[PDB]
């Protein structure tokens, strides 16, 4: 049963990943905010979609 | 009221002066006062079964013209005396042939593209350049690029012309000063 | 054919016959029109 | 249950071992399960085909959705009905749309 | 409104709400529609839900409760699916949109504070 | 009073109007098989108001 | 040869109160903008406004047109003579041609424009026809030199329009109507 | 020019000449019904009696088929070849073919009218010779398939191009190719020559009268945002509407009170032309259904007027025109309906009118007035106009009820109107010989 935790949390971890690479793939203005940690984030520019 | 032509000729020189059929043609000449002699004709009608209910408007087929007001400035296009470069006060540049007078030809205004592809500017409604005061030409390089730079009334910069292909450049030569062009020359 | 020598169905007729502009400009009407603008640059 | 089912679902309802073997091979999924064989999706043609398809199980959640929690309903269909002419609009756009060249 | 809608927040809590539906929207944290807010549910990737009281029929909107009660998911009813549309920054009303789940995300903290104050209404 | 008042009267007085764009009438080919003229005038009037 | 000054203030959320500056201040009314969030500006127009004045008492006149702008893009636009009773009023439309914060509402002095703009992106003015509600589509144009416009100016009589940009410049056009 | 363009005029000019067997099978196997192989085949006598019997059943229903069985379906045209006729005798069998296919326009949903005009197709090869007028005739069918076999069995001339890619094809063609058919001004110009031999001869129907509404109505939507189309469409649109206007059919004239009342919505047109249209609809209006199109139709027309003279009264002879195709009772009721479309330009027009020249009906300008909601430019010049009729008229009785209706409405506006017309309020009270004033 813990395995099957293991398992499924690290499954949720890539998704997230590939998912926020799916979501810079896509049509609109992003701005790459690299935190003093390291870690990237992309902060999009308050537009409404057409 | 099948079709009508608006300002095939200038109001001000009295609009179309005389209007001709042609006997037994579809062509008709038109004149006034403003230096043109133009032709039209009408083309076949697009309908075989209706014919003479779908009639196509008029077309242009082919004119003569020259100067609608006195030239401003004459030059000498080359050392043969074939061709002489006009700029009148209609604010039109043409080419008159000393040889034939069919060969005579108005520069074209049509601009070029910008080399770095920004826009160019200026109003949407194209209007002639103004009149040209100044006129340099030098065929030594005639064909690889321009050979003629015109100055123009109260304006800062000059303008380039290609004789070989009769139409304006793609260069404007500035004062970078803030003055009007007064002259203009070129090297041999 | 023809020489030219209580409501008539001709009058659209002859009107078109006789204006050659349709659309109404002339009448300076102070309603702005809906969809085109005439605006010049300064 | 088919109305917690969201409307992606409905659209693929009675075609999982299709839609499972693409999820787990990452092949292309169906476009259409039980719901071919209703009759706008026959009327539609083509490629239009899964896009009224999309549109009806859309429809079809909200219809459904209604039908199982409205307390009070009069037993007469006419949010059925409503989506049914709004699904027909967009069929009817979508076969008057035309990709050859006049 | 109508009486099914359940808790309809005010509207200090509606301007809260929809802050954080604009930050979520800015940061990509936000699915839109009654169908995604569905699958957050099933997948059990959503913070709280967001529902608009006068979708009608408002059916269309029941289904969610049940699978917040079923998930221990927090929901809560704002008025206006025109506004909720326009802080979900799309140009359509939308009547059902859900806050995802991030650790890494920068509004959190705001996130988990309206998520307390909407407890404090199922309460 | 001034023609300027007058003018303003006339402004407010104009009131909304729909207008014609390109798929106004797109529809209509659907419903042009067993109606009436009158049926079709009313559908038009429909639309443009 | 007498009137009334009525303050019209929104805040972020919609709700719109209006205050009667000769009793003291006190409220006549309040309401709320249909749809309503994000809002950044309030301003009536077709009438005597802050930006075109009267010359004499006389002339003051009230005002046709409200309009209402989010941070969406959203512009909210109520006709008063029917918008006065509701105290929850339904807007005679909402414009979405703009994707980004509403931060410039004029009216022409007739009201028969409406300018509204954005400072946020390039080329984001538009020009509403009323009381038609119609956006003008020959103008503006793609070479249009608008740039980011943060201030717009209407004429009071000459229907000139005067923009002015982030890079300082305030082009100027005139609309022959007017 | 090329001798393989001058061979292409030769070829096409000598389209239909049967020069040796596989051009006579080419061309013969042609047809409505049959495939090409039983076409082959088939002989003229086989296809003369099917064609004589349809025609008998043709002219059972409709009695006017008759005429053709001594000209086009009679035994001697069995051995009547087009090629070997002079001009002036196909210039005549044109014009027969062009009665028998405007015609049969109606009836091309029955059978025999398939059957008999087989005869037309192979003997005298109408799908090569008279395409336009079979065309436009059969225009209306698009959805159908007998269209779709007229597409497949003909030729396509220059202004028929949109329909290039449906020859030979299961899908028919769309109402948007439909559009874009008649959306080109020679093909309208065409078109209008062929509704007008169809209201010359009376040979309009309901679902052609539809399809060319529609069709012209997107016509205009379609160009509703070039001015230049536009103006280029106001000639032959209102042309047709001018002539659909003069015809007796009551479906003719609800056609053209649609065409107008698009067009005018989508060009604003000059006060001249809108009366015009105006005379020409209420000249010979004679049905129901039409005079109910009719007043609809007016209404919109003068509500989309914005010059200055917007709100003028009409003339005299238009006013006297209107009076008797349309009474006063069937305005109120007009205005009693729960409809009401927006039409305060006409009414006060109307009623600036009836002040004007009528001098009789000033309670009926109070009922008017009470059940329509008019604007203060048009109560103004209305008020402005009974004022002048006050100082005109003897009696003050009728126009003094109206008077306390204004001071009961609007009684300021009747104050600035006095003053712009130099009165004072005392004064009109000795005007009226009546104190109406608080």
């Amino acid at each position: 049963v813990k395995q099957h935790l293991q398992r499924e949390t690290q499954l949720k971890q890539v998704q997230q990943r590939m998912d926020a690479q799916r979501e810079l793939l896509k049509k609109g203005s992003k701005k790459k905010i690299v935190d003093s940690s390291g870690k990237i984030s992309f902060k999009w520019k308050k537009q409404r979609k057409r | 009221r099948i079709h009508v032509l608006k300002n095939i000729h200038r109001e001000s020189y009295g609009g179309v002066t005389q209007a001709t059929f042609l006997n037994g043609q579809p062509i008709i000449v038109t004149s006034g006062g403003d230096n043109s002699l133009k032709e039209y004709v009408f083309d076949p009608s697009l309908s075989q079964g209706s014919g003479d209910v779908v009639v196509q408007p008029p077309r242009y087929l082919r004119s003569r013209g020259g100067h609608s007001q006195p030239p401003s400035y004459i030059a000498f296009a080359d050392s043969q005396s074939h061709f002489m470069l006009s700029a009148s006060k209609d604010r039109s540049l043409w080419s008159f042939s000393l040889r034939k007078d069919a060969q005579s030809q108005e520069m074209s205004q049509r601009l070029h593209k910008k080399q770095d592809g920004g826009r160019v500017g200026g109003s949407t409604i194209k209007s002639k350049f103004p009149e040209i005061v100044a006129l340099a030409i030098e065929n030594a390089r005639i064909g690889e690029w321009e050979n003629i730079i015109t100055a123009h009334k109260d304006e800062k910069f000059a303008r380039t012309w290609d004789m070989r292909n009769k139409r304006v450049g793609r260069w404007t030569f500035d004062t970078t000063d803030d003055g009007f062009v007064k002259s203009v020359a070129m090297s041999q | 054919d023809e020489s030219d020598s209580n409501g008539d169905i001709n009058a659209l007729t002859k009107i078109l016959s006789t204006t050659y502009n349709y659309k109404d400009t002339l009448s300076n009407s102070k309603l702005l029109p809906p969809k085109k603008l005439d605006i010049v640059r300064l | 249950s088919l109305a917690k089912s969201p409307a992606s679902t409905i659209q693929i309802l009675g075609a999982e071992k299709a839609l499972f073997r693409a999820l787990k091979t990452k092949h292309d999924t169906p476009k259409y399960g039980l719901l071919y064989h209703a009759s706008l999706v026959g009327q539609a043609t083509g490629k239009n085909k899964g896009k009224i398809a999309r549109v009806l199980a859309a429809k079809a959640a909200v219809s459904l959705r209604y039908d199982a929690l409205a307390e009070d309903r009069d037993d007469s269909g006419d949010i059925g009905l409503e989506s049914r002419a709004k699904v027909e609009n967009r069929l009817s756009q979508l076969e008057g749309r035309d990709l050859r060249t006049t | 409104p109508n009486p099914k809608a359940f808790p309809l927040a005010d509207a200090a809590l509606t301007q809260q709400i929809l802050d954080v539906v604009q930050q979520a929207a800015n940061l990509r944290q936000l699915k839109k529609g009654a169908n995604e807010a569905t699958k957050t549910l099933n997948r059990g990737i959503s913070e709280f839900i967001i529902m608009a009281a006068d979708c009608e029929p408002i059916e269309i909107l029941l289904h969610l409760p049940l699978l917040c009660e079923d998930k221990n998911v927090p929901y809560v009813f704002v008025p206006s699916r025109v506004a909720l549309g326009r802080a979900c920054g799309v140009s359509r009303p939308v009547i059902a949109a859900s806050i995802t789940t991030n650790d890494a995300s920068a509004i959190k903290t705001q996130i988990y504070a309206v998520k307390d104050k909407i407890e404090t209404l199922l309460i | 009073e001034d023609e300027e008042d007058i003018a303003l009267e006339f402004i407010n007085g104009e009131k909304k109007d729909k207008l014609v764009n390109m798929n106004s009438f797109t529809s209509m080919f659907d419903n042009i098989q067993n109606v009436q003229m009158d049926t079709f005038f009313d559908r038009v009037m429909k639309v443009l108001t | 040869g007498k009137f009334r000054t009525i303050l019209i203030a929104v805040n972020a959320y919609g709700e719109v109160w209006e205050f009667d500056l000769n009793k003291n201040g006190h409220v006549i009314r309040r309401w709320k903008d249909q749809g309503g969030v994000g809002i950044t500006k309030i301003q009536v127009g077709g009438g005597t406004t802050t930006t075109c004045p009267a010359l004499q008492i006389s002339k003051i006149k009230q005002n046709r047109w409200l309009a209402v702008g989010s941070e969406s893009g959203f512009v909210n636009l109520y006709d008063r003579n029917n918008a006065m009773t509701s105290s929850t009023p339904t807007p005679v439309a909402a414009l979405d041609q703009l994707t980004t914060t509403i931060s410039n509402l004029q009216f022409s002095p007739d009201g028969q424009i409406l300018c509204m703009a954005s400072r946020a992106v390039k080329d984001a003015l538009r020009l509403v026809h009323l009381p038609s509600c119609s956006v003008f589509s020959n103008w503006p144009t793609s070479g249009t030199p608008l740039g980011k416009v943060t201030s717009v100016a209407f004429s009071p009589s000459g229907g000139l329009l005067a923009v002015g940009n982030e890079q300082g410049k305030v082009r100027l056009w005139k609309l022959n109507h007017y | 020019s090329s001798l393989s363009d001058q061979l292409a005029q030769v070829a096409s000019n000598n389209a239909t000449v049967a020069l040796d067997r596989k051009r006579r099978q080419k061309l013969h196997s042609a047809s409505l019904i049959y495939n090409s192989k039983t076409a082959a085949t088939q002989d003229y006598d086989f296809i003369f009696e099917n064609a004589s019997k349809a025609l008998e059943e043709l002219s059972q229903i409709e009695p006017k088929f008759a005429i053709f069985s001594r000209t086009l379906f009679s035994e001697s045209s069995i051995s009547l070849d087009r090629n070997v006729q002079t001009k002036e005798e196909i210039k005549d069998l044109d014009n027969a073919i062009n009665a028998y296919l405007l015609l049969a326009s109606s009836k091309w949903y029955l059978a025999p009218t398939l059957h008999a005009t087989e005869w037309l197709v192979r003997r005298f090869q109408i799908h090569v010779k008279n395409t336009e007028m079979l065309l436009l005739s059969t225009l209306n069918y698009y959805q159908t398939p007998v269209f779709k076999r007229i597409l497949s069995i003909i030729k396509l001339p220059p202004l028929f191009n949109c329909l290039s890619n449906f020859v030979r094809s299961e899908k028919p063609p769309t109402a948007l190719t439909m559009i874009k058919l008649f959306n080109d001004m020679d093909f309208l110009k065409l078109y209008t020559s062929y509704l007008d031999q169809c209201i010359k001869h009376n040979a309009t129907y309901t679902n052609q009268l539809l399809f060319t509404t529609c069709c012209f109505i997107n016509v205009v939507a379609f160009n509703s945002n070039n001015d230049e189309k536009l103006n280029q469409l106001v000639p032959i649109l209102l042309e047709i509407s001018a002539k659909l206007l003069a015809s007796k059919s009551k479906d003719c004239q609800i056609a053209a009170h649609t065409i107008l009342v698009v067009f005018a919505t989508a060009l604003p047109l000059k006060k001249t032309i809108i009366l015009a249209a105006m005379e020409t609809i209420l000249s010979n209006l004679d049905a129901k259904e039409a005079k109910h199109s009719a007043l609809l139709t007016i209404c919109k027309l003068f509500q989309t007027l914005k010059g200055q003279g917007n709100v003028d009264q009409l003339p005299s002879k238009i006013f006297k025109l209107f009076d008797s195709k349309f009474d006063t009772v069937s305005i109120l009721t007009f205005l009693d309906k729960e409809d009401k479309p927006v039409c305060d330009k006409f009414i006060t027009s109307y009623t600036r009118s009836i002040a004007r020249y009528d001098r009789s009906k000033l309670n009926i300008i109070l009922s008017l007035l009470k059940k329509i909601r008019l604007e203060r430019y048009e109560v103004r010049l209305i008020i402005t106009d009974l004022i002048y009729l006050s100082e005109i008229l003897e009696d003050k009785s009728q126009l003094v009820e109206l008077f306390e209706y204004f001071i009961s409405i609007n009684e300021d506006l009747v104050l600035k109107c006095l003053k712009s017309l130099g009165l004072t309020g005392e004064l009109f009270e000795i005007r009226l010989t009546t104190s109406l004033f608080t």
